[PDB]
């Protein structure tokens, strides 16, 4: 029961699916054809969460995999796990959002919604508990900016109970991908700040740093820049598919965390972090993944922990451990870096431990971490809009569009409600 | 079991002929000798050996272009009593059609249709290829069809018919034979057909890459057309339209009975390659204006009418989305208070080729056509305004008021489709 | 017992029984010869129904094929299944009825409808019991309009109790193949409301649409086209072949559909529908086959449920199957859709099913539809006549055979009887 419906955007955020469903594949056994090859029977005793089990010894992934172009749906299923995809659920365009905020939110954004909302409604009602919604996407290209954020204000007037969560990438702080990267996060943040459960953010530089710095990788491709997003998935609910010592699902995690709804965007971080062969010259055991974790470069989010200050910790640990070499680590931790918290939460620091390690070594960790750091990084993202916006360039194709300085303005406003808001309960203690 | 003869009045429309069973012996494998080395009934009869002949009967005042086919390759394929003869030609003169020789020897060739009408027992249509230039074409072209009423009636009566050019005009009573024929050809004629010479010459020219044609090669064309509009009786497809819908579909009033004919593709041979030529591309190019073969801009007026007969290889959705596109346009623009519009006829036969994959015939009765008679109105005001050549005609025994009759006939004519046209 | 006399007419409707009969071989084991071949021993027990068990191990289809042009006799006995019927019963003219309908109901109507009732006579004297007659046909040619038509008003004269119905296919609602197919739906339209008990109504669009949208196909081909209605025919009559666990027939499905005998203007619905490949990722159970029925683009009518009213809904199924896996989804559907029915029928859904599936897929199920619905296009077709009459043009054809404009008026009136009276119980609830 409680299974969960997986929706796709954009063009990275595919990409991640596009390994993170192979991800999936070998925590259950998963053969890339859709059949079953496990040998731990734990795995079909909640294979249902992900997989909807179809006629005749067949698993299919229950995802919804949408574009609005036919190159990266091309790209799926002529590649690795392509072929274990149901073809009624390659739901895509064919025009491609042109890097616009506004042509994947008003102009073709209405288009393909009509055909995503019944594909939503046929595996809502398929399921036999619903769960929540997962979404991963961009926040700097259009159709990872206007088709995903579209979406999910029809889905907040579906269901009030259900959770959701934007495993969105963060817009990047000093390489410039995108030309227009302000213009589809400031349209972008005004969405995740109304009906978004819990939200995912992770910066791009950091991402390539975690993969330099650590594991010391001379090419890193984007199956090894976005597979360590993959495994952060798969540690956020890993708990749920099998059970443990202390079990945990995605309604433990919110409500713990997020103390007020206007506050609960949140970082992820992953343990442990080896090179090739620099790999057993470490006691790799809690010790070591209790001390990774709390630096400031383990973060995905590139972001400083000492200039900030925390509200609530989570961690997620996997494979069989003990407790006490567990628990005063979790504990001991809050004391040496005591004033880089905040006063007003006694033991803030939540402990989650499946009984089930990853398919390779013997325990790993998954943080999810929450803090004030995040909204000095908006500070460069308010300041990159106004730069753009103060000559005001770049408005004839919302203009062409349609659209008034004030849906900027207001969620400019609303990007400094953020402002005011993270700001408010750090200057408090 | 079903059957349908064919008539030749006058030299233009024996030429015709010449080329058209030159074409049907290609369909059905029929050699020159009538020789073959199945349901083939409408334009062939078996005789007792294994021998086929043609229901054509030939009629010329001239004994020239008779000798042609009686001398010609296409000799042994002929009855002799089938090609009839006379001895001095009408000559431009359309009352020494009507009225001079004419009424001599129109005893043997009304006694040749029973003798074919014998082995007939599905008659459902006539073909009369005569054109309107000449006398004999013309003059013969009245008399033949005054009988055929009285003798059934009932039975189909279609007119493969050549229309005078409004520039390239050779004789010079030319406009005397048109309002004379009118009130014959609107009282006999279940679905005339015009065809004019002048749109011919630039489909030969650009589309067929040959500046300078050549009339063997000008009947080319029409015999194609012809075929096709067969091609529901001689074969079977999917969608057979036979001879009697045509006129239940394409006439809403019975004297509107004036479409025009359009074959599509027309391509050369090197222009045989950079193309497709799907069901969507052809049908296109058959509304195009410098693709039919006559004069008549079709966006000058309204369709009234419109048909479709396929052959080659065609699938009815694909035509299906084919038709959606010219209903939903706005240059092409039907009579508005006929919303169903096209008569769809599909044969899975080829095309076949005369010394590609599917051919189009378009026939639309449209009000575009009727600018044509009042170009050619035109024509017969001023050679009557100087009363020019009378004493050839009352030379040869016609009333002066019988112009004057037909000349306010054309008018009741021309008023039809003004009338049609509005709402 | 019970057996039942086909008779067909047109063009399209004879290539149509050119499928279906090849439906019945198959679903009784009648090789292309005339002789047996099954194994099942449940064909032999009710062979009898369609199939007069000749001399000496035959079996003949018990149909009558009429034409009124050799062309299309002699397409049917070249072609497959041609020398399975008798030659006693190629009952056909040699005019052809010229896209007429008044050729086919006064001229040539009268010559060869004797010839068939002494055959429909020969037939109903051989069969001992007689449950009802079937007729196939068209209503925008000459054949399926005049010739059909004149027969049934003969049968009603003959047999008040049999019952009769009509596979007749709509005129087109936007593709004008015939140009006067309002002349051919409207003679025919006041045949049908008199004397046929159930009358089976099909556009052509959504047969296209059909073959279009859910199999995704390219080249569609009549053979493809006309074999919906064939798998359509041999859903109705599938219980009374064979035994369930809850049988039925002809009658059973008259007396429960048909609520006053002006309104019995039916639509089909069949189910399940996949392509050649995209067949097995799909869970095609009865849950999938509950909501493929009752969705807008399954009707082969092309009709929105949601611009209309239904009044009584039939539903068949094939093959073995469970009962509250059927039962509460043919209850819990009609309170999603619930405004979309009317007020005073409790529990409008008819439930049948049989125990023996089509050759092929392991379950299957024909809906039987009725709605408010189908008057919409009737107002179109009111329209296209009145197009073509407020000129008055077309007829001097219907006058050389001779008749009235009141005779068209009165037959207008009564189509727009039954516009009065599907749109009476639509306003009511
Ligand atoms: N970490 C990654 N970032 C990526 C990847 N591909 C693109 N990006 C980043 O995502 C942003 C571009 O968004 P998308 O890839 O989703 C383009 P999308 O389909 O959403 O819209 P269009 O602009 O209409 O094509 C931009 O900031 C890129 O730097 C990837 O594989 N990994
Ligand atoms: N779904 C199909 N519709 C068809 C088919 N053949 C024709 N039609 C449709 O049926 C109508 C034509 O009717 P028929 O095929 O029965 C011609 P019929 O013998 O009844 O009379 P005539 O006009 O005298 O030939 C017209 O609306 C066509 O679009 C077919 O195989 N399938
Ligand atoms: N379709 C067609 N028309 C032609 C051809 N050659 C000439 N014509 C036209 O035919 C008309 C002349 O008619 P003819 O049939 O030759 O003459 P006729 O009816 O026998 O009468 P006379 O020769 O005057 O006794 C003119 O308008 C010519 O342009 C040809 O090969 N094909
Ligand atoms: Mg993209
Ligand atoms: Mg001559
Ligand atoms: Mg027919």
């Amino acid at each position: 029961m409680r299974e969960i419906v997986h929706i796709q955007a954009g063009q990275c955020g595919n990409q991640i699916g596009a390994k993170f469903w192979e991800v999936i594949s070998d925590e259950h056994g998963i053969d890339p054809t859709g059949s079953y090859h496990g040998d731990s029977d734990l795995q079909l005793e909640r294979i249902n969460v992900y997989y909807n089990e179809a006629a005749g010894n067949k698993y299919v992934p229950r995802a919804i995999l949408v574009d609005l172009e036919p190159g990266t749906m091309d790209s799926v299923r002529s590649g690795p796990f392509g072929q274990i995809f149901r073809p009624d659920n390659f739901v895509f365009g064919q025009s491609g959002a042109g890097n616009n905020w506004a042509k994947g939110h008003y102009t073709e954004g209405a288009e393909l919604v009509d055909s995503v909302l019944d594909v939503v409604r046929k595996e809502s009602e398929s399921c036999d508990c619903l769960q929540g919604f997962q979404l991963t996407h961009s926040l700097g290209g259009g159709t990872g900016s206007g088709m995903g954020t579209l979406l999910i204000s029809k889905i907040r007037e579906e269901y009030p109970d259900r959770i959701m969560n934007t495993f969105s990438v963060v817009p990047s702080p000093k390489v410039s991908d995108t030309v227009v990267e302000p213009y589809n996060a400031t349209l972008s943040v005004h969405q995740l700040v109304e009906n978004t459960d819990e939200t995912y953010c992770i910066d791009n530089e950091a991402l390539y740093d975690i993969c330099f710095r650590t594991l010391k990788l001379t090419t890193p491709t984007y199956g090894d820049l976005n597979h360590l997003v993959s495994a952060t998935m798969s540690g956020v609910t890993t708990c749920l598919r099998f059970p443990g010592q202390l079990n945990a699902d995605l309604r433990k995690l919110a409500v713990n965390m997020v103390p007020f709804p206007r506050l609960h965007f949140f970082m992820p971080g992953f343990a442990p972090l080896t090179s090739r062969g620099s790999q057993q010259y470490r006691a790799l055991t809690v010790p070591e993944l209790t001390q990774q974790m709390f630096d400031a470069k383990n973060m995905m989010a590139a972001c400083d922990p000492r200039h900030g200050r925390y509200l609530t910790v989570a961690a997620v640990f996997r494979g069989r451990m003990s407790m006490k070499e567990v628990d005063e680590q979790m504990l001991n931790v809050q004391n040496k870096n005591s004033s880089y918290f905040v006063e007003w939460i006694p033991n803030n620091v939540k402990t989650a431990v499946c009984d089930i390690p990853p398919r390779g070594l013997k325990m790993s960790a998954t943080f999810i971490g929450n803090s004030t750091a995040i909204q000095e990084l908006f500070k460069r993202i308010s300041e990159q809009f106004t730069a753009m916006f103060r000559r005001k360039a770049f408005l004839h194709w919302y203009t062409g569009e349609g659209m008034d300085e004030m849906e900027f303005t207001e969620a400019e406003s609303n990007m400094n409600d953020l402002v005011s808001e993270y700001q408010q309960y750090q200057d408090a203690t | 079991m079903r059957e349908c003869i064919s008539i030749h009045v006058g030299q233009a429309g024996v030429q015709i002929g010449n080329a058209c069973w030159e074409l049907y012996c290609l369909e059905h494998g029929i050699q020159p000798d009538g020789q073959m080395p199945d349901s083939f009934n409408t334009f062939f009869s078996e005789t007792g050996a294994g021998k086929h002949v043609p229901r054509a009967v030939f009629v010329d005042l001239e004994p020239t272009v008779i000798d042609e086919v009686r001398t010609g390759t296409y000799r042994q394929l002929f009855h002799p009593e089938q090609l009839i003869t006379g001895k001095e030609d009408a000559a431009n003169n359309y009352a020494r059609g009507h009225y001079t020789i004419g009424k001599e020897i129109i005893d043997l060739v009304l006694d040749r249709i029973r003798k074919l009408a014998d082995q007939c027992t599905g008659l459902q249509g006539f073909l009369v290829f005569h054109s309107f230039g000449g006398g004999t074409g013309s003059g013969f072209t009245s008399l033949l069809m005054e009988r055929l009423s009285v003798d059934y009636g009932k039975k189909s009566k279609l007119e493969f018919s050549i229309y005078p050019a409004p520039q390239v005009s050779t004789a010079v009573v030319e406009p005397y034979n048109s309002i004379l024929t009118t009130h014959t050809t609107l009282e006999h004629s279940d679905c005339a057909f015009m065809v004019d010479n002048e749109a011919i010459y630039d489909i030969c020219r650009r589309n067929l890459d040959i500046e300078r044609p050549t009339y063997t090669n000008l009947n080319r064309l029409i015999s194609q057309i012809v075929s096709s509009i067969t091609a529901s009786l001689r074969f079977d497809g999917a969608l057979n339209v036979d001879l009697t819908e045509f006129q239940t579909n394409l006439v809403p009033y019975p004297r509107i009975h004036f479409p025009l004919a359009t074959y599509a593709p027309v391509i050369s041979a090197e222009k045989a390659y950079h193309e497709q030529l799907s069901v969507a591309e052809i049908t296109n190019a058959c509304f195009e204006p410098a693709n039919q073969m006559v004069k008549c801009d079709p966006r000058h007026g309204k369709y009234m009418a419109c048909c479709l007969l396929y052959r080659g290889d065609v699938v009815p959705k694909d035509v299906n989305a084919a038709i959606a596109t010219i209903k939903t346009k706005r240059s092409i623009q039907f009579v508005d208070w006929c919303p169903t519009g096209f008569k769809v006829g599909i044969n899975y036969q080829p095309p076949t080729v005369v010394p590609v994959q599917r051919a189009v015939c378009m026939l639309s009765n449209t009000t575009a056509i009727a600018e044509a008679w009042a170009r050619l109105d035109h024509k017969f005001d001023l050679m009557y305004a100087k009363r020019a050549f009378v004493h050839w005609y009352v030379g040869e025994g016609m009333e002066e008021g019988e112009f004057s009759e037909a000349r306010e006939d054309m008018a009741a004519l021309e008023k039809d489709y003004e009338e049609v046209g509005v709402d």
